């Protein structure tokens, strides 16, 4: 019943009312910048950092298991096509829908709580189209840049490891092997999932924050509800996109 | 600091603090302590707090378990404040 | 017209538990009217409601004429140029500082000139009384001040009906006098008619031309400040004064205080 | 002993903000007493204050003897069994209902068997009023009924000083003067010494026995109820009924209103 | 300077003034269970839908690798020793700290913004070793709990796709390869790192609830700072005990 | 709906609404607008609105730019009432 077809439908209403409108260009773009800054550059660090450690293991345990079968040389092409079809797009969104899929919903729900979004439409501005729109346009284009940010960052570490560590392969590592990994195919089909989880992301972080309900102990629910759900999603969309993109 | 009871015919003379505190051992031994007391009398009873009011009901309540009309003698008038605060109906209490 | 927004009966429900039922109510234009009701009575949700922002199930609210459920929702934000609610916690906007606070509806609708909205906003500032607080961001003014900065951004516009939504409330007397003063010299020198929605009676009374009293569901009482005040109703009588114990109970409901004593007698 | 706590000296900082300086205050037992200030002033880190839960920087407060900040934290839990603070909103615990929120300061440290312990938990419902509210979940309770049933909850194990912080703030006059009836009916009938801190004059001052009126960082006035409304003082005539200017500047400060009119002139 | 010590030092002092002290066990039992429903039982759903998808995908993404090196056998060995080795104790410390390790931020930071932490304190019952304690013994007997349920039902994932998909294998999956593959010291190394990830999820998710800034605006932050912190760290953790349990 | 300015020897006879609206196209020219007029008249105004009279304080301070004692003739009771609520002092309006 509620859950059937109240939430959803509510959810893409808020959307269809959020996205297809009027054309504003020129006023949004202070306000699309700000909001590149908040969720995409600020989260920066916890995807560049995180982006290191999930790299340094790829190939700390990866090396490992390589070298039982004395194929070393490979390590390349395990770390980068590895942290780059599977592990980039999904990692880096799971650590997206943490740091900027709850500080959207602990902030437009937090907005609405103060009556900030209803103060909105006693002006004649239109709170979807002017607080919603640049946020999920702000999310659905850091996304994508955040996980190639934390796809080049993990290839490093996994260098850090397979080189700096074991000197075994200075550029036998990448400069002969990757190569033949880091064909366009490959970027393509991560970032197409980069997108699709930055959609998903990105618009259950940004309803639940507007169909919260607004208190300190409903808004803090809602913030985990997306932390939850955009988790959720974003593994069984991972699914679904993995048995697209690779299941023929 | 103290409390006793004492079975002295029809009356159940307790004396002592009657608090949450010394309340515990009246509470078990409640049904032959007033098993054949018509009156109940406080009288050395220096201060009454919410929990021996407590007792002090569930203590009326026994005596009218085996059917006894209670009546109490000796209590105070702080005793009656408090029953006035907590509205206890003049059908418990007496 | 006479009136600037003639509620004539409207019935509200929201769920099950029906808030409001065939109320009646007049706001007449330059004289501050208030209505008052016990916390939780749904009176914010009949500022919400005349501001279109939610619809009444059987009702035609006039707003100046035409109703304001059946707009557009185009026309509805032109006359929504013509409203303007001051929340309570004022909601500030956290974004930007005062200034840029109170320049959004501006910035928003007019195209005044960069140094012509800087006066106006430096001006209105001054009209509510905190032009020093133009760069202070909305997290670090007081209590009080965020409701006084959002009662200046509030009167951008000039918007012809300003209505407050419990303007003094968990105040102390020294900042309910400054707003009780800031909502009257509007007034007396605008032309808007402020709807101050409210339940601390001592002070709305002292400002409000004609005030309404609404009971659980319904209205129940209306007249001026003087004649209200002595209205012979112990639905009214106790709300107007709060004698702790009348129509509306005291002791919750509870059944028989005998079991709930002592259980199982 | 005469008084039940006698702040004699006590200056708080927290930070670099000097919130007290030099502030002395008397609370006699049996007394409810108050204290009053802006909103903001620093009212209620007096009361957690007194409760031990925060160290004043220079300052000898004794409650009822010994001082208050020089206990073992082990022996203060002792004293603190003869205190009930009532914060604003209730602080009820939201895991269980009502009944299980008044009978929490008893199963902590009283031996009440179960038939005993609910007897007494229905009865301090009664007692406050909503005792048909025993089962009810405290998010369920209205904003009122939440500060009653903390109320009956706080008079568990008789405390001999139950302070209030903010009783009645944002509350209806008809909720104010259910409120305001149950802590008289407390003192008159327990031997409580309610401490009412709070800013709502009009109300508070129809209780309290002796009240303080604490200025931006010091105490500049006591007495009572009727020597403090005619207090020639204009920090305190203002506050008592909210004059709106005086001492306290109406005007935030700011620079010549030339410029922040004319940008450049 | 304040992140130096002062923030260490506080969030080490409201531990040690949280699980030693006076030794109370049957008043604590009521609270361990319900922390248990809460923290542990509660969030079993999203380690349980959640470890289907990621396990899913480690078969789907791992069996099309290993087909292209005729090894379709160690499939069981590929799924299992990896979700039981360095995916299972990480990917179910991160929906644990989504989950349930913001809301124990947004629990008991909104207690003690409505000052129910000090209402504690103001009868004699301390507010740590009564709140703070029962949710943090729930939180480091739930996750290790919780990374095995996880890594059950993700061998079971992986099994329903190298089986139930491509049926080329019945028992040879794993009837007979991950005999090989699931010895103790390989649940004993996923059980070391699924406490120390509790142990950190669950210290760091319940001292920025105590060390909130006590507002709708300071519990909506810390609950963002603790899914942060609690990845970061997770995941530096989970680098330095690869490097402890495999680098050897 | 209307707002006009004529230079008319040494006053700038304005008319129309003075408000948000229409005060776009005095604010351009405002410079050649009061470049010899000593006292602004401000008669066949109806209403003017807060944006009108930041308009009018500017037009004020362009006239003793240059440098001209400015008066004001014609104003309405309305305005003087909005400047008192604005505070605005004494030496910008006259
Ligand atoms: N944690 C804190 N750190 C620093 N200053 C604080 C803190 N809590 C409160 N203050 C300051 O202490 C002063 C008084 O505290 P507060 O409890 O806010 O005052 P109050 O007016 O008595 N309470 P209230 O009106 O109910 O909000 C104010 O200047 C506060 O900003
Ligand atoms: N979606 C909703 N469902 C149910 N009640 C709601 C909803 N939104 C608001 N309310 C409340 O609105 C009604 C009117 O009260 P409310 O709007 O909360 O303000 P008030 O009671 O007039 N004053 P106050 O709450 O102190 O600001 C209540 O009876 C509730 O129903």
């Amino acid at each position: 019943g509620i859950k059937t077809l109240r939430t959803f439908g509510r959810a893409g209403l808020m959307l269809f009312n959020a996205l297809v409108g009027k054309p504003e260009f020129r006023k949004h773009a202070p306000l699309l910048v700000r909001q590149l800054y908040n969720v995409g550059v600020l989260s920066m660090l916890i995807i560049v950092v995180s982006g290191v450690f999930i790299g340094m293991v790829l190939g700390l345990q990866g090396y490992l298991v390589l070298t039982t079968y004395s194929a070393e040389t490979s390590l390349g092409m395990l770390v980068a096509l590895s942290l780059l079809r599977e592990l980039g797009p999904v990692v880096a969104a799971l650590l997206f829908a943490g740091r900027a899929g709850s500080a959207l919903t602990a902030e437009i729900g937090l907005m609405r709580a103060t009556e900030q979004l209803s103060s909105m439409e006693m002006m004649a501005v239109d709170p979807l189209r002017r607080v919603i729109s640049p946020r999920f346009w702000a999310g659905v284009i850091s996304l994508p840049l955040l996980t190639v940010i934390f796809v080049a960052v993990g290839i490093w570490g996994g260098s850090l490891v397979g080189v700096s560590w074991k000197g075994i392969d200075s550029g036998f590592f990448w400069s002969a092997m990757q190569n033949a990994v880091d064909w366009r195919m490959d970027l393509v089909n991560c970032l197409i999932k980069s997108v699709v989880f930055a959609i998903t992301v990105t618009w259950i972080s940004l309803f639940n924050g507007y169909d919260a309900i607004p208190t300190s102990a409903g808004i803090s629910r809602a913030t985990t509800r997306t932390v939850v759900h955009s988790s959720l999603a974003v593994l069984g969309l991972d699914f679904v996109l993995t048995a697209l993109m690779f299941g023929n | 600091e103290s409390l006793s009871w004492m079975q002295t015919g029809d009356t159940l003379a307790l004396s002592g603090e009657l608090d949450q505190d010394v309340l515990l051992p009246l509470w078990e031994m409640r049904e032959e302590a007033v098993k054949g007391i018509t009156c109940i009398d406080l009288s050395r009873v220096s201060r009454v707090d919410t929990g021996g009011l407590a007792l002090l009901l569930h203590l009326i309540d026994l005596a009218k378990k085996q059917g006894n009309n209670v009546t109490l003698q000796g209590v105070n008038d702080k005793v009656y404040t408090l029953a006035k605060l907590y509205n206890l109906p003049a059908d418990v209490l007496p | 017209v006479a009136n600037l927004v003639d509620m004539r009966d409207v019935s509200f429900t929201r769920g099950n538990r029906c808030i409001f039922d065939n109320i009646s109510l007049t706001v007449p234009r330059g004289k501050i009217t208030a209505i008052m009701g016990p916390s939780g009575i749904g009176k914010t949700t009949l500022l919400r409601l005349i501001g279109g922002q939610i619809a009444p199930d059987h009702g035609e609210i006039l707003f100046d004429g035409e109703n304001i459920p059946a707009m557009s929702r185009s026309r509805l934000y032109t006359v929504r140029k013509r409203m303007s609610m001051l929340f309570q916690s004022g909601a500030l906007f956290t974004d930007m500082n005062v200034f840029d606070n109170v320049a959004y509806p501006l910035r928003e609708h007019t195209q005044l000139p960069a140094p012509l909205l800087h006066s106006t906003v430096m001006m209105k500032l001054e009209a509510v009384g905190l032009r020093g607080a133009a760069k202070l961001m909305p997290s670090e003014l007081s209590g009080g001040m965020a409701r006084r900065a959002a009662l200046a951004r509030a009167i951008a516009l000039e918007p012809d009906l300003i209505m407050f939504d419990e303007p003094f409330v968990g105040q102390d007397p020294i900042t309910m006098g400054v707003l009780v003063k800031l909502i009257s010299e509007l007034n007396s020198a605008l032309g808007v008619t402020c709807v101050v929605v409210s339940h601390d009676v001592p002070e709305v009374l002292s400002i409000a031309d004609h005030a309404w009293i609404l009971a659980d569901k319904k209205i129940v009482a209306h007249g001026s400040a003087q004649a209200l005040q002595a209205n012979p109703d112990p639905r009214v009588r106790q709300f107007l004064d709060g004698i702790a114990d009348g129509p509306v109970p005291f002791r919750y409901p509870a059944g028989d205080y005998h079991a709930d004593l002592l259980p199982g007698s």
